RNA sequence: UGCCUCCUAAAAUGUAACGGAGGCGCCCAAAGGUUCCCUCAACCUGGACGGCAAUCAGGUGGCGAGUGUAAAUGCACAAG
RNA sequence: CUUCACACAUGCUACAAUGGCCGGUACAAAGGGCUGCGAUGCCGCGAGGUUAAGCGAAUCCUUAAAAGCCGGUCUCAGUUCGGAUCGGGGUCUGCAACUCGACCCCGUGAAGUCGGAGUCGCUAGUAAUCGCAGAUCAGCAACGCUGCGGUGAAUACGUUCC
């Protein structure tokens, strides 16, 4: 049982009950699925992501990513159709939790010169989405086995209506805000 | 001056440049030509002109750059390149 | 594909230099993961100009 | 005969083998063989490996290597370029930064004659 | 100068001109047979390098994409 | 006056075994010192710091000359050759070392494997190589310049040609 799933169900759960005035159990918010994709874009000359982009989001996430193709084909890109560009995984049920409790307590404070991320970075709906600058603080890579640096993004995807109902899950959650 | 045993060296005039500045909420702009003061870690999100030898160059002091000469921001050689 | 392709995921426990200590699963090999700040033990999570003249006159 | 990434080459006294790691130059390799009383004259085919165990640990101590040497190195280099300083100015374009002459030299800070 | 598609062609078919527009003398051992599954383009919002546009997530979107190859008839039940 | 796509000239250090490094150990000459020379002792790995004897000097300081001889080691490798570049930490002089000072310690270890046409110096204590002192000078970019001594060759048939 990981701890940020019992923490949830302990007053995560209960405090949005207080603060957002829900009539029923099944209107509380809930995190779904968190998406993590590189998109290595340096991936049409040499075709070298497999070693790359394949190999530490294994290391990373838990789960071997999917490797997509293009859509079309854009000429100032040298970018054919059907090409590998980027490097995708998905994360559900009980590695969903135990990701975003390895990123908000060790992972996501130790990037060089943190000042929290922003909460003006809602969709519309209540799904964020931030960005990473490296490839990150995420102890289970190690200078010994990676090539050069990449970044990548995270979507975090909510069960939440609006936006300030979906930014107060992810609070109690953890994520830092200024 | 570059040795442990008289400390960092800024300019006496730099300093005291302001007196009755702490009552009335202004972060008033230096125009210096003392290139050759040591930025200390006291001038902290402060701001400084400095003269490059035609004109004076903003500077902002963030953090980073305590440890050098105040004149290390303002280049003095105009190249932009030959052909 | 739920069987051997993924990476081993087994238990890891975390421990941190101010003392902070919990229980995970992730790949790191022996469970034997070093923070030295951690979400607790970190700033941004608990927190004129007459200066000039202040201090060398 | 690993000692610490770096992979020693055979058939070589001890003082000099132990130079090829980056961060460790002959200085250095006089005061790692001397906490541990591994003599230098002595060839690394007849390295005891419990020998190896006593100078495998002793670096993480004091001295430093591969990785987090030149991790220090680079974020120097990097730390200089964007507060831009003159020093950082002058590692973007490639002139050499310690005040050097650039009229009749600096070949090793650039690339052999472009001839124009 | 043969073959293919539109228009002229007068709402079945057919219809001339040294009349108006374009293609073909192939390609595919899967781009064939079958079985099972999926919905696209554009626009909008959020996002590290990343830009009008690479990849991601959420909306809106009934066919405006796509079809080995010209145009016509078709095809979203898909023949994509 | 120190810029830098390049080009020329004058030098220094190299490409190593007739050598690199480590340990012991001999032999100089001419010069400088009161706005100075800092012996000895002590602190510091080191540049240096501090204390202070003697000395306007054939007295004292500079002063450890280095090549050399002896022993050990490295075994022909872009290396224990080479020390450019760059990172970090220091010391001294000066009001002040960023543009633009030497020096020291630690890490980094580029080019270079003896050089095309062409060209330069030298007839004996000479070339070649090795250190030392001076002047200008607070400091030094002195690898320059002017001096000093150490070890020390090879050849000159000859006057046809440049
Ligand atoms: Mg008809
Ligand atoms: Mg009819
Ligand atoms: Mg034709
Ligand atoms: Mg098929
Ligand atoms: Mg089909
Ligand atoms: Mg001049
Ligand atoms: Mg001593
Ligand atoms: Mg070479
Ligand atoms: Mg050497
Ligand atoms: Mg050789
Ligand atoms: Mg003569
Ligand atoms: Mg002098
Ligand atoms: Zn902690």
């Amino acid at each position: 049982q990981p701890r940020l799933k019992e923490r949830y169900r302990s007053e995560i759960r209960d405090a949005l009950r207080k603060q957002f005035g829900y009539g029923n159990v099944m209107q509380i918010p809930t995190v779904t699925k968190v998406v993590v994709n590189m998109g290595v874009g340096e991936a049409a000359r040499d075709a070298k992501l497999i070693n790359g982009a394949v190999n530490d989001l294994a290391l990373i996430t838990g789960q071997k990513p999917e490797v997509r193709r293009a859509r079309k084909s854009i000429a100032q890109f040298k970018l054919r159709e059907g090409m590998p560009v980027g490097v995708r995984v998905t994360l559900r049920g009980d590695r969903m939790w135990e990701f975003l409790d390895r990123l908000t307590s060790i992972a996501l404070p130790r990037i060089r010169d943190f000042r929290g991320l922003s909460p003006k970075q809602f969709d519309g709906v209540g799904n964020y989405t931030f960005g990473l600058a490296e490839q990150a603080v995420f102890h289970e890579v190690d200078v010994d086995k990676i090539d050069r640096v990449r970044g990548m993004d995270i979507n975090v995807v909510t069960s939440a209506a609006t936006d300030d109902e979906g930014r107060a899950l992810l609070r109690a959650l953890g994520f830092p805000f200024k | 001056p570059r040795s442990l045993k008289k400390g960092p060296f800024v300019d006496e005039h730099l300093l005291k440049k302001v007196d009755v500045q702490n009552e009335k909420n202004t972060k008033q702009v230096i125009k210096t030509w003392s290139r050759r003061s040591t930025i200390i870690p006291d001038f902290i999100g402060h701001t400084f002109a400095v003269h490059d030898g035609r004109k004076h160059v903003p500077v902002f002091v963030t953090e980073s750059m305590v440890g050098h000469k105040l004149g290390e921001f303002a280049p003095t050689r105009t190249f932009k390149g030959h052909i | 594909m739920k069987s051997d392709i993924h990476p081993a995921y087994e238990e890891t426990t975390v421990v941190c230099g101010c003392g902070n200590t919990f229980q995970t699963r992730s790949t790191k090999p022996g469970g034997r993961i070093v923070v030295e700040v951690c979400s607790q033990c970190h700033p941004f999570y608990t927190g004129g100009r007459v200066a000039r003249f202040e201090k060398r006159y | 005969a690993r000692l610490v990434g770096v992979d020693l080459p055979r058939d070589k006294r001890m003082e000099v083998a132990l130079t090829y790691i980056f961060g460790i130059g002959r200085t250095r390799s006089n005061e790692i063989l001397a906490a541990t009383g591994i003599d230098r004259d002595l060839r690394t085919r007849d390295l005891t490996e419990e020998q190896l165990i006593h100078l495998r640990d002793y670096i993480e101590a004091n001295l430093k290597v591969e990785g987090d040497l030149r991790r220090e190195v680079q974020a120097d280099i990097r730390r200089k370029i964007e507060i831009g300083c003159y020093q950082g100015l002058r590692h973007r374009r490639g002139m050499p930064v310690r005040g050097q002459r650039t009229k009749t030299n600096a070949r090793t800070r650039k690339g052999p004659k472009r001839t124009i």
